[PDB]
């Protein structure tokens, strides 16, 4: 049978995957203890009589955020051998998390994944959320990465990292946590989608109209993004494009695989009141440059990749005449090689209210995964950062006297410095 | 007597082919658990042109449902007349070809291939002798057009002397789903323009216009552009079924149509497509059939025929007509329009009579004809195939499963000589 | 006993049909 | 008139064997608790050859049970159809066999043979004229191996024109269970293959692999396994007591089967095979009978017969079938596949016809078939044999009951030769 | 029928005497009176009016444990006559538990020996529980097994031997009596399991997620391997496996007869609640370096053969597939001599789950029985430690005093030293 087994690491992975999960268990009808009262192998496994267990792994360094998960609502749900955490936190550090206290947990972690995977063949890929903004996310997120390729060589990784948005960033030594993370996950990730705070903020500011809104109504947007993107899977549709179907199609070279995301309608139950939801409507806002879920306006860049995940009572035809008229508007640009641009699938279930939440229930929704050029500036601004931070030899010692020396900190820059070249020269 | 062997390629040739199942099924009148009924000889006198006896009374398609990924198969059987396609029949993968001409073809559709190949002589060499097959698959998705292509590969070294016909669904530039076209699209062409013998083109996007300008259907799904293809196809193959004045199987179209091997690449129309309320409004009469026949927009594609001209052009009507008014007016369009056509064949046009016309139509009419108007199609994959070489981008997945970068060169120079060929007769 | 058992394959070469 | 005396030994050909007297006494109406019912003369008038008349109007079975435990002996006589058989045919031992040949041949295998060989002559001399006996075992374990092979050469000494079928459980090549596996495979065959007239060659995982995908089982126990053998036994013995337009008792078999006596090494297969949805949409008939018997997957051997080449077989058809077909399907695949049959024997496999069908079914065909392809069948024994012979595995169990290493090595020579003598017939 | 006779020597085998015959009344339903409310004939006798004893014998030279049983609960379930008892203990010595202190119980515990062996005949073999590391444990086990040996010679002298652990001993003159043990247990013994405490302790904490257990927790577990590996004498089975099976399947040479096992699943009730125990997951559960119970880990040593063997509803298409993907796998690996290494039995009857122990209600388990070359370094450890113990006179002064000479030990260290070189060459 077909599966997707997933991978959570750091404080920010884990909160993110309990409202995911929390979402998965909601449409496929089972209830906090596991039983609902065969579509839903993909994500959970039917384990005894009508009870089934999430195929994920919760990962920490630190209990202080799993130990609620452990006694929670969802307690029976996960099981707990999934939800394994360390002693002491890596503390923004790469070097503690990569080197010194993630070697005693990363072979717990992989005796875990070895189980979990080898129970079912067919399974499809590794669906891993982390952030590179904290220590032990960046650290034991980089250290899977580089195990899950010598162990499981020719599946696909699913990445979404939470790279740290340009002014609100929470910390003081996200550059080096960051560039030394995204060093590694070059040639350890198949695709990787960018997800800053920032964006989802603005998006909360004014599209769902909460003018104070916390981290967990961000988990409610990104559990609709994964959901919608990995709906093909679960649910019957006209147009199914696995999982698989989207690297394949939007990944020009093995070093571009880094890319964004965004939906729509992001409207609240006041708005969708009023606002009728044609499919070249949502298709438009979802193409909205303000809409990014990754801070990154897409007018000073050129697209060269575009899938779109359409969910609900979609006609095919209107996924027609929508690409047809954002192909004819000139204010999006398409690179000169690629030509064609879209893969389009259409699912046939409609998409997730949550009552408490602050969404609302449509008709129809997008999805959106989105390579463009415009990613070099992302990481240019993060130059500027790091260069600055580096010049005067700040906070050094908490890498070097841990158990990795002076030397990957230069070989993390020459390796932003050829990925930045690399980028205009696909533009151009 | 003969049987046509149907072949069912990636998860597009199993919904397009299931509905022409649909049609066959209706026409010739069968239950959903094969039970015919309709009482009248004109049906299972000619059934085992298409079916088989089941020794049940039923009759079990010849049908080889085919794809790498088991998702679509469910639905073909989970919808009406499911429960007519045999389990022993579908062909199924495990993995999935991610829309990809390098693993569909080589790698991750050749381990299926071996078992497909046993199911297809499973039911050819069941009976006395066969008379060909139809191949209804997919150049824009890679599972029929990568594993279903070495089909078509492995047939021709087998049964030599057979015929085989494809109608295969091309890409398309407007609405250009399924970004990665024309590496599935220009070497699948690439491969059959050699090894195939007879190919009609099939644009979605044509079946877009048709239902909007000549159906006014608001809100046609994927099944109402099946059915435009599957009354068609069943209409072109309507003698082997019924018996006629003037008989012609698709061997005829085959000999009479292609004056060179390097050329086999045609188009197919239909009428009569009359809207719901257009129908108390419309005549049916041979005048209007093929007034309306010979029009762009009834075309099955996005390829002008005004602009190139007819090579060599023919048409299955389907009713009792009068014979001349057949004649006369196939002369009648030679005379007129004249520029259109060829000069150096006289009447370039071919008809045939099957006596019995589809279901709820007292008459009808599918044309099959050559055009040297494809040839802007084939030079529309080419000019983005090249500027996208141009580039090098895309092929990390083609060049890293096994394969070359010099198949590819052959590839570009091979249709270029098909697009000069096809350049030197307008 | 529990050794041996065809009650699938029993109906399986039958030609009925529930 | 003819008598058939089964043999069953371990209890693998016990369970296996205990099956084909359910299948017979299900064939010939006899309940479990042995009274007739079904009101036929056609499945009465030849009872005698598995069943005496027990002066009670009971149609006892003319088989000997042996075992060296009991647990599996109660198990048959608990089981369903268990209390048919005569509870003095049952051979009890109380020591048992660790799937050892040495203990299973020489020490407490003798001391119950002279228990087992008295009541297999009872059985034997009161009948008028018996016509073979047939034994079912397997060379896995010890006391099928061992003391199965060691009736049989018993009963060869007292009775030689006598035919000697034996049915032979090999161990499974690539999933091993029994871990002295070899030991009790080649050092059984040698001594097998003076003392046997007919051997009939069945591996598990072709039962394995035929309900895994033909059968489309999906929880296949051992008593599906022991039915798709047994199955396989009646047809071989249908004629023995049906009658026939072209009747094939057990030595119409022998004589055409083998050229020489050196080789009596067969391949068995059964059709019709089809799962619970595929029975359905199946057409049983005569040509849609024999290509999937000339096929590899409905082999019940793990031995490929496509990689080398059938010297002689048979096809015993069953059923209301016309006897054309019977041979123009077995020469088209005579002449289709030449390269796969021997140059130098004519229409080398033969036809027979049982007019009785299987019940239930109303067409079916049995095979008995002498090919040189169970070479890597052989061949994958004997490099896990001598494998065990670089470095002397587990002598001590073979040592110290009675034997040498002369009997190692003559193990070696008279199945090496077996191998070099299939190899110099292609 | 058929019977088995237990031999229970040291204070070890009276507490796993205590804990394996609890099993054996709780699964084949027996009150502690000795009542019910054919299968249980391999255990029990048939005395009197509907009684049934056990066919066991209790050796200790300590009455404060095994008067401690016949006080207790089970004090009408067992013969009065049947636990024979000394006045004083060995205290850790060799020399007084198969010399002086020994001699006056064998002749006693040999009498109900044959008196309770010549019941029926079909009589499979003796079944012997001893502290290696004890001093009457191995002491009476010493001499027991040359009197079994010149009285009953054929018989099936299987031995369970509760082997000390290298850093967990709880005495000091360990490296005296295990030695002197070995010497005693190569040429007398046809079959032997290695049962390391720390490595119960170890699979206990991690497997059965309880922290801080005593000994009668670990007593369950091995309670749980006897009841898997002698219930296939007792009910009905796929494939039947017998006491004889097992000394003519594992043993290639009769002097490597030292077999470790493992058993999977050892989950508690809230790990049975979430995970599907398959054929495949609880297969290559049992072969986890971690599960195995006696700390000598398999990696760096190859395996000669094996012997799975199954219980509950187990169907026999899934134990072909499992032991297939078993052999298939890379990191396990056989000695080229032995290319078929696995044995498969299949028992239907499911395990009982005991009220109050940490297991659960288990739907199927497997018992394995491997034997490989990694036991070299299990008794390499204890070469380096008995040597350097016997460099200056460790508390020899007791063991020459007590009976034996110098000598004794110097020809004990050269047989050891003897299947030091028998299994390198094995492995070559
Ligand atoms: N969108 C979103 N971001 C979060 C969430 N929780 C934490 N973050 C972000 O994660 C960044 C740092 O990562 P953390 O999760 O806090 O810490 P870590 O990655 O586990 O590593 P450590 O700091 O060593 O514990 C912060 O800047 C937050 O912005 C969340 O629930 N949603
Ligand atoms: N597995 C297991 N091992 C035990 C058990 N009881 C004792 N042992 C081991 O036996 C060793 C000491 O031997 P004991 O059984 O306690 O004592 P003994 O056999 O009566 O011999 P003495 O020490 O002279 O009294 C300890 O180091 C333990 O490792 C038990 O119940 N289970
Ligand atoms: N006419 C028709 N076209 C289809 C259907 N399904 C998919 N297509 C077309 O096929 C292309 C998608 O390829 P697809 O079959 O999904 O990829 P594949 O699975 O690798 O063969 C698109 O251009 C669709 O327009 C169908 O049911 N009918
Ligand atoms: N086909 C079949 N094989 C069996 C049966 N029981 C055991 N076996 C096979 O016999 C082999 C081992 O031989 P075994 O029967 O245990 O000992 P033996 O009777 O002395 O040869 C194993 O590989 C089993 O797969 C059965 O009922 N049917
Ligand atoms: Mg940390
Ligand atoms: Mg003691």
């Amino acid at each position: 049978m077909r599966e997707v087994i997933s991978i959570h690491v750091g404080q920010a992975g884990i909160q993110i995957g309990n409202a995911c999960w929390e979402l998965f268990c909601l449409e496929h009808g089972i209830q906090p203890d596991g039983q609902m009262p065969d579509a839903f192998n993909t994500f959970f496994s039917e384990t005894g009589a009508g009870k089934h267990v999430p195929r994920c792994v919760f990962l920490d360094l630190e209990p202080t955020v799993v130990d609620e998960v452990r006694t929670g609502t969802y307690r029976h749900l996960f099981h707990p051998e999934q939800l394994i955490s360390g002693k002491e936190d890596a503390a923004n550090n790469f070097a503690r998390g990569h080197y010194t206290i993630g070697k005693e947990i990363v072979d717990l972690s992989l005796d875990r994944i070895r189980k979990l995977a080898d129970n079912c063949t067919g399974l499809q890929g590794f669906l891993m959320f982390n952030a590179v903004g904290g220590g032990t996310g960046s650290g034991l997120g980089c250290l899977l990465l580089e195990r899950l390729s010598v162990d499981y060589g020719k599946k696909s990784k699913l990445n979404f990292c939470s790279w740290p948005s340009p002014q609100v960033s929470t910390a003081v030594v996200e550059p080096y946590n960051s560039v030394l993370s995204t060093h590694s996950l070059l040639e350890h990730t198949d695709v990787a989608v960018m997800l800053d705070n920032e964006a989802i903020y603005d998006i909360c500011r004014r599209n769902l109209d909460i003018e104070r809104p916390t981290y967990t109504n961000l988990n409610r947007l990104i559990a609709q993004v994964i959901s919608s993107l990995t709906a093909s899977l679960r649910f019957d549709g006209a147009l199914n494009v696995d999982v698989t179907e989207f690297q394949t199609n939007l990944v020009p070279y093995p070093r571009i695989h880094f890319m964004l995301s965004s939906y729509a309608p992001i409207i609240s139950a006041e708005k969708a009141y009023h606002e009728q939801l044609s499919v070249a409507e949502i298709t438009n806002s979802a193409f909205e440059p303000a809409s990014m879920m990754a801070k990154c306006d897409p007018r000073h860049g050129k697209y060269m990749a575009c899938c779109l995940m359409y969910r609900g009572d979609v006609v095919p035809k209107d996924v027609n005449a929508a690409v047809a008229t954002i192909k004819t508007k000139r204010t999006i640009q398409f690179v000169d090689w690629c030509p064609t641009g879209f893969k389009c699938g259409i699912n046939y279930q409609p998409p997730t209210v949550v009552p408490g939440g602050d969404l609302a229930k449509v008709m129809r929704a997008v999805c959106m995964i989105s390579n463009s050029t415009a990613i070099a500036e992302v990481f240019s601004r993060m130059d500027h950062k790091f260069d600055l931070m580096y010049a005067k030899r700040a906070f050094v010692h908490w890498y070097v006297g841990e158990g990795m020396e002076e030397g990957e900190f230069s070989e993390a820059r020459e390796d932003l410095a050829a990925l930045e070249k690399d980028y205009e020269e696909v533009g151009i | 007597m003969r049987e046509i062997v149907h072949v069912q390629g990636g998860q597009c040739g199993n919904q397009i082919g299931a509905k022409f199942w649909e049609v066959i099924s209706d026409e010739h009148g069968i239950d959903p658990t094969g039970t015919y009924c309709g009482d009248s000889d004109l049906q299972l006198e000619r059934i085992n042109v298409f079916y088989n006896e089941a020794t049940g009374g039923r009759f079990v398609p010849r049908a080889i449902l085919m794809d790498l990924e088991p998702g679509t198969m469910d639905s073909v059987r989970a919808g009406p007349f499911g429960q007519l396609f045999r389990p022993d029949n579908f062909v199924f993968g495990q993995t999935g070809a991610g829309n990809n001409w390098a693993k569909g073809h080589y790698t991750e559709g050749a381990e299926l291939i071996d078992s497909v190949l046993d199911v297809v002589r499973k039911e050819a060499e069941g009976c006395d002798c066969l008379q060909g097959f139809q191949i209804t698959h997919s150049l824009g998705g890679g599972t029929g057009s990568g594993m279903g292509t070495l089909l078509i590969s492995k047939v021709r070294e087998e049964y030599p002397d057979r015929i085989m016909e494809t109608f295969s669904v091309f890409p398309s530039p407007k609405v250009s789903d399924t970004v990665v076209e024309p590496y599935n699209a220009t070497l699948s062409v690439h491969q059959l323009v050699e090894n195939a013998d007879e190919v009609q083109v099939i644009d979605n996007e044509a079946l877009y216009d048709i239902c909007f300008r000549t159906l006014k259907l608001t809100t046609p799904t994927y099944g109402d552009l099946n059915h435009l293809v599957s009354a068609a196809m069943s209409g072109v193959t309507c003698c082997l079924r019924f018996p006629g004045q003037l008989n012609s199987d698709l061997r005829k179209l085959a000999v009479n149509l292609i004056p060179f091997p390097r050329l086999h690449f045609f188009l197919i129309g239909f009428a009569p497509l009359t809207s719901r309320g257009s129908q108390q409004y419309r005549a049916l009469s041979v005048p209007e059939l093929t007034q309306q026949m010979f029009d762009a927009k009834n075309m099955m594609c996005a390829s002008d025929p005004r602009h190139g001209r007819y090579l060599t052009a023919s048409a299955m009507f389907r009713g009792r007509m009068s014979t001349k008014e057949v004649d006369e007016q196939m002369l009648n369009v030679q005379n007129k329009n004249s520029s259109y056509f060829v000069e150096w064949i006289p009447n370039n046009m071919k008809s045939s009579v099957c006596d019995i016309p589809p279901k709820g139509l007292k008459m009808s009419v599918t044309f099959v004809g050559n055009s040297t108007a494809i040839q802007e199609m084939f030079k529309r994959v080419s000019d983005q195939f090249t500027a996208m070489f141009r580039r090098k981008a895309f092929l990390h997945w083609y060049t890293g499963e096994g394969m070359d970068e010099m198949e590819f060169t052959e590839a570009e120079s091979n249709m270029n000589d098909l697009v000069s060929e096809y350049q030197q007769y307008q | 006993n529990r050794r041996n058992w065809s009650e699938n394959i029993e109906s399986l070469l039958r030609q009925a049909t529930p």
